[PDB]
């Protein structure tokens, strides 16, 4: 398919690796009882192994010569061959939660600078104000692009600068 | 220059609080070279929060 | 000898003088500050360059500056 | 007429290994420790 | 105030003898001699390590470097309220008084002192190092 | 009790509680959704 | 006082042992000597340059002489596949008879060293066949070295010292160095190739005896003056040509074929001839650009004053930069070091992948040694470029001459620069380390199918654009219906396609997720080293912690414990901290190079493709695995030829470790220890009759950093050199 | 002689379950090397119940130690001349601690 990679459900080293992990787990399994808790834990392990290999073969991942899933990081090639779930949807999910954390921290900083003890509200966290901003932070991309377009996202050149500049 | 308690802006370039805002304590009326006493709410690396400045190093902003 | 200089931002707080472990600095009459005092460095041949004076100076930036220069037996702090 | 003889390392390797370092370190030591007028 | 003279026949503090005393610098180059007058017999701390008893009256110690005499001066001045003065002695026998060189201690202003090494400008008003290239030596822009 | 809540509002205690919540949330998600690599 | 050093009486009046070290260290810093003017500066630099040239030609004549006398060159050229290249003979009276038998390898009388410098391949490709030829070359280059040393002595003499106007003439120096030093030298090397090096590969000896009576081509100069230049491309060397003989030869002297000679797996001599001829013409034409004493020509100050864009987006543009490049030697030195370092990286990257010399790339230890040698040279030269740029900012930069130009505007947005470099370094570090630690946890927990293996689709796209039909993109050189394919297909693409689709060479190696992760780690190292070096250059004038850093110079220890303490605040110390990141980054690129090539040379590239994606696979399958025959170089059962590399391996570990002592422990501890030593010597009877002339003191702070970095670096270099040479030579 | 001492087990999440190895005795865990098993066999402990009771006892003693800390700082805090009775402290620690300790242990 992409880059000479076969799909994992078509790959043979993928099936060999699945069979090898089952072989190691059953060689460890064959030295216990039946209803014993080590045997129960190893059968749960084998169930999770089979479920994991079936889910990775179901998700349409691409395997190499080693039988291991390879990820495709190109928006157009991923959206063309059905691989947006591995890099593209995770990167927009990450950027949503990372801007969430950063915007809630920025709103807490701006809220606590407007008092007579900003360092005291930085050492001892104002929990109601922090939870208020943490719930209100869900509209952070809209609020961020609005603060961008008003010219209030950015401080002017009243910043601290060195002698050189 | 500026009166007591008013906010100024520091333009001495090698100051720690250059391009930032402090508060005037007093202005000495002798022939002292740096009469404007400004306090800053943050400390420098020496842990000092107060410095003398000149009339053309402070701007009432 | 180390190059020690005094600048006109001095407020005559005498902190540098009482911080020097070598008696290099001293206070002289002056009119540039309210204290009517200025530091001076008449004995820089005995200066080792420890910079306790610079640590003790309150002004921002420093009004006393130590430029490490050519070494002698007194500036290296040798007892031998 | 280029090949140096078969005894040549037996002289040249201890020469620049011992004799010229001894002469060079003695000469540089006397040059370092020399007083100015 | 006049410049005092060194009395080499001054009794020394009671001290058993350290390994941290003088060396060949005292015989070849210089050593320094510290002198004070005590009010009572009292134990102090030697700057070279150890304890010593000062006598009641004139005392006399001799050290290698200058910071040892400053350390003992600071101890005797802040802990015992004494007024010592220490000199510089050469193997010729030349005796150089100092500290307090004016007679008044340098931590207070005295009329008659000439200000030395005073740049009459800020530190930010110094020139760039391009302006002091190719003099007779290495120079810093604060030297001019 | 007010001072005990101020102590619980101090920085290392809130870092401990919040990282315990975040780590437990990720642990719970990795238990009920075992081994996720995509989507 | 004392005489040494004569250039500084401030150091000559030092009563301590600091005088000797600081005389050794400030000897070649001519801008800070006593009584130094600007003409004297340029003249002593000119003499030192001649000294450097004489040392380089004496080095080359010595390599030639020791090969010609103690090697096996004439025996190597008969079968250069199975015979090892001898460097020089060993005379060590500390040896034993097992060591003499072990280093007596063959075919030699006594103990020898086996060379890994590529000089036999280079000399055999350029036409050397006998030892006498190497003797003549050694005598010639020793005479050239004597001439350059004499020319330095001569241009120091007062009837021959040039004036300041001769040194500050940039148009004449660029015209003569582009047209003559590049163009005519490349043209004369083309002449050497056509007249000597190609017929020596055809099996015909063209020496100085008969170079005027042997035709380079059967129709000499008649195509060249008729314009029928394609008559020199007719009948090239056949794909069954035995190199150095007449079987399968041709008549062409200037082809354009692409790819490699089939036997030697190396570039064609006719292609290299054409290549040096074309670049010779281009450099001679480019050497007529600037205005000397002939009316025509460009004026560089006029060009710089003209290239200022509208709207003020670069301010004053390049206004006033000619008087700051011309007057500063540190700007010119930083530019030269940046260019030469990037070109040394280019030399290494293009010589592993496109091997020029006959039976290079079958000598794997030579491949690894030359790559690693020019990569570490390139890293040191790049760090020196940024160091002398910081020295330019401290010493030579006049701000009023540069009020508004590009150099001042860089100092204006230095904080944005360092902030975005800090961001890219933190990003690459978090995610590269996180992916490696993630894959290590997956490999530890028995689940390799969960590990994050991002495919390098961008560089695979580029390899498909180059003509590699492995990844199936099939475009621009990989698709047969392309304009670039069809236009280059008649003349140079049929060799390039075969060489790039061969998977048995280093020409565009197959890449995977391990290659992804390592190129990301490489970008981390580059951005991070650039962060420290750019921060040291731009904070050299001063920072908010120290506004007057320009008043202390380039290399001062610190500014004391005040203001919270200021350790390693100087630009020299930023350089010092960045040498570690240089060594780290080149260690990464050469670990990667060496392990991917060892897995290519053994045959199992699957081993690299599987184990490269996790750092335990690195530590287990490269460092633990390839040092099995190294450390068995000597043992309680005997020794063999690898015992010198085992000893040098431990030697490098020891020097590294000794450097850590100067790196961690600092001065005042050692100063107190030395004072107790001074007491003990002056009180010990019958040894206090002996007294020092220089007072013993501990090493200074800056000297301590330099000595620790020196031991650290030498141990780093010797350890990896011993490991690389010993693993590659012991297993191949 | 053929069972490896193990007293730590990991939960089956994110694959870390593999750390529970075959230590023998029909058990899976991490082999411990503190030597508590040999200490417990030497002390004559035979059942898990006795170990459980020792655990409860040690927890009770920990609560007693933290109460003792709070008590001797906030409620009844010893004087300096109590702390300076070093002769008495040596007598009580050499007799009572080491002496009665090793006597009761020999018992
Ligand atoms: C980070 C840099 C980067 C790089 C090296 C690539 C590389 C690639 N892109 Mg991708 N792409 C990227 C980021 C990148 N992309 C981003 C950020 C977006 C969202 C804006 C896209 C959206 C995108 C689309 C919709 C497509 C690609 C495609 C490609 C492939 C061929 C195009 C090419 O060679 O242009 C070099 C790449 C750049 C100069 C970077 C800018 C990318 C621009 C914004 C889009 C280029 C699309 C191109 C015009 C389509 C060519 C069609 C092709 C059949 C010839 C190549 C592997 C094409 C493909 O699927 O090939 C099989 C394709 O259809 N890309
Ligand atoms: C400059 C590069 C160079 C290097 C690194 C070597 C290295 C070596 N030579 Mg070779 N040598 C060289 C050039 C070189 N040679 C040249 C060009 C000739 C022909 C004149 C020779 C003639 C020669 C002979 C006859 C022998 C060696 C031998 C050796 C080996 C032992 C060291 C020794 O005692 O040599 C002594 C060095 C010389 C005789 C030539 C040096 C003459 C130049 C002008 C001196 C340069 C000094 C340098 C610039 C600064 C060094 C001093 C400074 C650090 C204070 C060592 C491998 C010995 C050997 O083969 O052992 C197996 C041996 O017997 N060399
Ligand atoms: C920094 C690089 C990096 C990246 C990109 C990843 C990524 C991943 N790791 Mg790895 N890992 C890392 C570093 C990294 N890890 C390190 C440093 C360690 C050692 C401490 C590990 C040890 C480790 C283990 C043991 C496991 C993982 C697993 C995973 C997968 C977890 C998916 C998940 O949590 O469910 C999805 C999570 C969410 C949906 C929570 C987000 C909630 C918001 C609201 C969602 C919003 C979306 C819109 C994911 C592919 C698991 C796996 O199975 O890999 C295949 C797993 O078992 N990691
Ligand atoms: C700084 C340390 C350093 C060292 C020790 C080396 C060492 C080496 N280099 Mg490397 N190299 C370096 C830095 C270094 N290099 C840098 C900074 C660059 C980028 C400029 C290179 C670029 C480079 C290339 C491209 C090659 C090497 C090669 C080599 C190896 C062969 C020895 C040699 O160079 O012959 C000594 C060379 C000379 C004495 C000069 C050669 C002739 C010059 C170029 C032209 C002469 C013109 C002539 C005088 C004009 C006459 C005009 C006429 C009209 C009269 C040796 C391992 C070669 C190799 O790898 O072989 C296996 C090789 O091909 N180096
Ligand atoms: C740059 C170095 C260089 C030097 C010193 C020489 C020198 C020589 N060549 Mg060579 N040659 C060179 C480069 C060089 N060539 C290149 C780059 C090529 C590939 C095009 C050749 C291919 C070549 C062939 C095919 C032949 C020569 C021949 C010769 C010899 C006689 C040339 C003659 O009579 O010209 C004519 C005299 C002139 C004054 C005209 C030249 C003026 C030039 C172009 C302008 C000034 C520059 C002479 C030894 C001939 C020979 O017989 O060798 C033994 C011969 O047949 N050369
Ligand atoms: C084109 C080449 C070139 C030239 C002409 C110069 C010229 C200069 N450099 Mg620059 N520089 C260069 C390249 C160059 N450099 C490179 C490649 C680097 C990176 C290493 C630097 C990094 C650099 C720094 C950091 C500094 C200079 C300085 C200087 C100036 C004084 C040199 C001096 O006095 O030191 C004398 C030289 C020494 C004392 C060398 C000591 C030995 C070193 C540490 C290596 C030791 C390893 C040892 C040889 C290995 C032995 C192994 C054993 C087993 C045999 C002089 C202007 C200095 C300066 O300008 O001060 C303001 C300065 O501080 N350079
Ligand atoms: C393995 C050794 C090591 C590592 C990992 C680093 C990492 C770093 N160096 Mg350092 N450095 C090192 C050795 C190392 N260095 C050495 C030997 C020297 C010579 C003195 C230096 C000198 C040096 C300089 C001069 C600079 C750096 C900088 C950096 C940072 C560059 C940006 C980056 O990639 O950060 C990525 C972040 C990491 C690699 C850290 C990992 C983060 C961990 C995994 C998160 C926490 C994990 C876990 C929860 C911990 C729990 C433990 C608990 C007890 C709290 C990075 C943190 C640069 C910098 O600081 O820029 C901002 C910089 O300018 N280094
Ligand atoms: C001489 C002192 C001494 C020694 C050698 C022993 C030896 C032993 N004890 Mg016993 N024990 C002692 C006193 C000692 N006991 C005292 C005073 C107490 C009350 C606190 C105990 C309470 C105790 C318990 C509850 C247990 C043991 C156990 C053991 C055995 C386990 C290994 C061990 O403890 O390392 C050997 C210890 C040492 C080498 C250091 C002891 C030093 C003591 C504390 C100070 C003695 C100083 C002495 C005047 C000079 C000695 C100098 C130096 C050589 C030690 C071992 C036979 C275990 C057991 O019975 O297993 C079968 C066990 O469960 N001991
Ligand atoms: C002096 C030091 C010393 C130390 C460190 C120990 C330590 C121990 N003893 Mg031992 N014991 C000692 C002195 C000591 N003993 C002496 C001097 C005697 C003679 C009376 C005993 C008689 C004895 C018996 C009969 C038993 C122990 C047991 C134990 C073990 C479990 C006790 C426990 O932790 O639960 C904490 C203790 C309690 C929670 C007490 C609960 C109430 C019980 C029923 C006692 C009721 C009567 C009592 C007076 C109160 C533990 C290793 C038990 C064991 O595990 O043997 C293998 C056990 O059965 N000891
Ligand atoms: C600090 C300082 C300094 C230094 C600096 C440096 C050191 C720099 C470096 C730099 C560098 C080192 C840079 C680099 C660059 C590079 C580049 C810029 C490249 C480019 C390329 C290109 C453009 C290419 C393209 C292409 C391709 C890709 C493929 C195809 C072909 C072609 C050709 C098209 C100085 C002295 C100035 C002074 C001031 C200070
Ligand atoms: S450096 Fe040491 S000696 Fe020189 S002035 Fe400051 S304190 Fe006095």
């Amino acid at each position: 398919d992409i880059a000479g990679l076969t799909p994992c459900s078509e790959s043979k080293a993928y099936a060999k690796l699945e069979k090898k992990e089952l072989k190691t787990l059953e060689k460890r399994l064959k030295q216990y009882e039946a209803d014993s808790a080590p045997a129960v834990a190893l059968k749960a392990t084998m169930e999770r192994t089979k479920a994991r290999f079936a889910n990775y073969a179901k998700a349409g991942l691409l395997c190499g010569n080693d039988g291991l899933p390879h990820l495709i990081a190109d928006p157009g090639l991923a959206l063309k061959y059905g691989h947006a779930g591995e890099v593209f949807i995770p990167t927009f999910g990450f950027l949503y939660v990372a801007g969430y954390i950063g915007y809630v921290g920025r709103q807490y900083l701006i809220a606590v600078k407007g008092e007579a003890k900003p360092t005291d509200k930085e050492i001892i966290i104002d929990v109601p104000l922090a939870t208020k901003l943490a719930w209100q932070g869900a509209g952070w991309p809209l609020a961020a692009v609005q603060e961008l377009q008003r010219g209030t996202l950015l401080e002017k050149e009243e910043n601290i600068t060195v002698s050189p500049r | 220059g500026p009166k007591r308690g008013s906010l100024v802006k520091i333009l001495r370039p090698e100051s720690y609080w250059f391009n930032q805002v402090g508060k005037v304590v007093s202005v000495d009326q002798s022939g002292v070279r740096y009469p404007v006493v400004v306090r800053f709410e943050n400390q420098n690396y020496a842990g000092v929060t107060t410095n003398n400045y000149a009339l053309d190093e402070v701007v009432a902003a | 000898a180390h190059i020690v200089k005094i600048y006109d931002t001095c407020i005559g707080c005498t902190q540098c003088v009482r911080a020097c472990p070598l008696d290099v600095l001293e206070m002289v009459p002056w009119d540039g500050c309210k204290a009517s005092q200025m530091a001076s460095a008449p004995r820089t041949e005995d200066c080792v360059g420890c910079k306790r004076c610079e640590t003790a100076c309150p002004t921002d930036f420093l009004s006393v500056r130590v430029y490490l220069g050519s070494e002698s037996t007194r500036s290296m702090g040798l007892s031998y | 007429p280029f090949v140096p003889p078969s005894w040549a390392p037996s002289v040249f390797v201890p020469l620049t290994g011992l004799v010229l370092p001894a002469i060079a370190m003695a000469t540089l030591f006397v040059y370092i420790e020399k007083e100015a007028p | 105030w006049t410049v005092p003279t060194l009395n080499p026949d001054t009794p020394s503090p009671i001290f058993g003898g350290s390994t941290g005393g003088l060396l060949r610098k005292a015989q070849t180059e210089e050593f320094y001699v510290i002198t004070w007058e005590a009010k009572k017999e009292q134990i102090f701390e030697m700057p070279t390590g150890g304890a010593a008893i000062m006598r009641q009256g004139p005392n006399l110690l001799k050290f290698g470097k200058k910071e040892q005499c400053l350390a003992l001066t600071t101890q005797l001045r802040n802990k015992f309220k004494l007024t010592p003065c220490f000199y510089r002695v050469f193997p010729d026998g030349k005796v150089q008084y100092l500290h307090p060189a004016d007679g008044v201690y340098p931590e207070k202003v005295n009329a008659g002192r000439v200000g030395a090494n005073q740049n009459m400008r800020r530190i930010g008003q110094n020139v760039n190092p391009i302006k002091v290239k190719f003099s007779g030596r290495m120079m810093s822009p604060a030297e001019i | 009790m007010k001072d005990f809540t101020t102590y619980l509002s101090t920085a290392p205690v809130i870092a401990t509680i919040w990282f315990t919540f975040t780590a437990g949330l990720l642990i719970e998600i990795n238990r009920y959704f075992p081994d996720p690599l995509v989507f | 006082h004392k005489l040494f050093p004569k250039f500084s009486q401030g150091l000559a009046q030092d009563p301590t042992t600091r005088r000797i070290w600081y005389g050794l260290a400030m000897a070649h810093d001519f801008e800070s000597h006593d009584g130094m003017t600007e003409e004297n500066l340029y003249q002593k630099i000119f003499a030192s340059h001649f000294g450097q040239l004489s040392i380089i030609f004496l080095w080359t004549s010595g390599n030639l002489f020791h090969v010609a006398w103690q090697g096996n060159f004439e025996q190597w050229v008969t079968d250069p596949v199975h015979i090892r290249p001898i460097a020089h003979a060993i005379w060590d009276p500390h040896f034993g008879q097992p060591a003499v038998e072990a280093f007596t390898r063959g075919g030699a009388s006594g103990p020898v060293n086996i060379s890994t410098s590529g000089v036999y391949q280079w000399w055999y490709t350029i036409g050397m066949r006998t030892n006498q030829d190497l003797y003549v070359g050694s005598v010639f280059l020793a005479l050239v070295s004597a001439i350059f040393l004499f020319a330095g002595w001569l241009h120091l003499q007062p009837n021959f010292q040039p004036s300041l106007s001769w040194f500050k003439d940039a148009e004449s120096r660029l015209n003569h160095h582009l047209s003559g030093l590049f163009g005519v030298s490349s043209l004369a090397w083309t002449g050497h190739l056509v007249h000597v090096a190609i017929p020596e590969s055809r099996g015909q000896h063209v020496g100085w005896d008969n170079f005027l009576s042997v035709l380079p081509h059967p129709q000499g100069l008649t195509p060249f003056f008729t314009g029928n230049w394609a008559a020199y491309a007719q009948s090239p060397d056949t794909a069954s040509h035995v190199f150095g003989t007449a079987q399968g030869s041709g008549q062409a002297i200037l082809t354009f074929l692409g790819g490699f000679h089939p036997q030697t797996q190396s570039l064609w001599l006719t292609d290299m001839a054409h290549h040096h001829l074309a670049i010779a013409v281009i450099f001679i034409v480019a050497g007529h650009m600037y205005r000397t004493n002939f009316g025509i020509g460009h004026r560089m100050q006029a060009i710089l004053e003209a290239h200022t864009p509208p709207s003020g987006s670069l301010g004053a543009g390049h206004k006033g930069l000619f008087d700051t490049v011309n007057n500063s030697l540190h700007f010119q030195l930083g530019l030269a070091l940046a260019s030469v370092g990037t070109i040394t990286s280019l030399v290494a990257q293009h010589m592993y992948s496109l091997p020029p010399y006959a039976f290079q790339a079958i000598d794997f230890t030579t491949q690894a040694a030359l790559y690693t040698h020019h990569q570490y040279i390139a890293g040191f030269i790049m760090c020196g470029a940024f160091a002398h740029g910081a020295i330019f900012f401290i010493r030579d930069y006049d701000p009023e001459q540069n009020k508004g130009n590009v150099l001042a505007r860089m100092l204006d947005h230095k904080e944005a620069l360092i902030s975005h470099l800090s961001w890219v370094s933190l990003f690459l570090g978090f995610h590269t380390l996180g992916l490696y630690v993630h894959n290590d946890v997956m490999q530890a927990f028995g689940t390799p199918e969960k590990q994050i293996l991002i495919e390098p689709v961008f560089a695979q796209w580029i390899q498909a654009a180059h003509g590699k039909a492995l990844y199936g993109f099939d475009f621009l050189l990989s698709s047969k219906t392309s304009a670039a394919f069809a236009n280059g297909q008649s003349l140079w693409l049929p060799g390039w396609l075969d060489a790039i689709n061969n998977n048995q060479n280093s020409l565009f190696l197959t890449i995977g997720p391990g290659d992804f992760l390592v190129h990301h780690a490489i970008a981390l190292g580059l951005h991070t080293t650039t962060l420290i070096l750019v921060k040291g250059a731009l904070d050299a004038r001063g920072s908010k912690l120290m506004p007057d850093k320009k008043d202390f110079g380039y290399s001062f220890p610190c500014d004391g414990p005040g203001r919270g303490g200021t350790c390693d605040i100087s630009a020299y110390d930023a350089f010092y901290l960045a040498v570690f990141w240089m060594l780290n980054t080149i260690g990464w690129v050469t670990f990667y190079w060496h392990w991917k090539h060892l897995t290519l040379w053994q045959g199992n590239v699957a081993q690299f493709d599987e184990s490269s994606t996790y750092l335990m696979g690195w530590l287990r399958d490269y460092l633990w695995l390839n040092s099995s025959q190294l450390i068995n170089g000597y043992n309680p059962f005997g020794m063999n030829s690898l015992s010198v590399w085992a000893w040098t391996f431990l030697f490098g570990h020891l020097i590294y470790a000794t450097g850590f002592m100067f790196l961690i422990s600092w001065r005042g501890y050692w100063q107190e220890l030395i004072e107790t030593l001074v007491w003990a010597h002056e009180k010990t009877p019958l040894a206090n009759l002996v007294y020092w002339k220089d007072k013993p003191v501990a090493l200074s702070i800056v000297q301590a950093r330099l000595v620790g970095l020196a031991h650290f670096s030498v141990g780093y270099i010797f350890t990896y050199a011993a490991f690389l040479i010993a693993s590659t030579s012991g297993r191949f | 002689t053929h069972i490896k001492p193990s007293a730590q087990v990991v939960w089956p999440i994110v694959g870390q379950e593999i750390l529970n190895g075959d230590v023998g005795g029909g058990f899976q865990g991490i082999q411990i090397t503190s030597g508590f098993f040999q200490l417990w066999r030497a002390s004559g402990i035979t059942s898990e119940l006795q170990l459980y009771t020792t655990a409860i006892g040690g927890l009770v003693m920990a609560a007693a130690m933290f109460f003792a800390g709070w008590f001797h700082y906030h409620k009844a805090a010893p004087k300096l001349e109590w702390f300076q009775n070093v002769e008495s402290m040596l007598n009580h620690h050499l007799g009572g601690l080491l002496g009665l300790g090793s006597l009761a242990w020999a018992g």
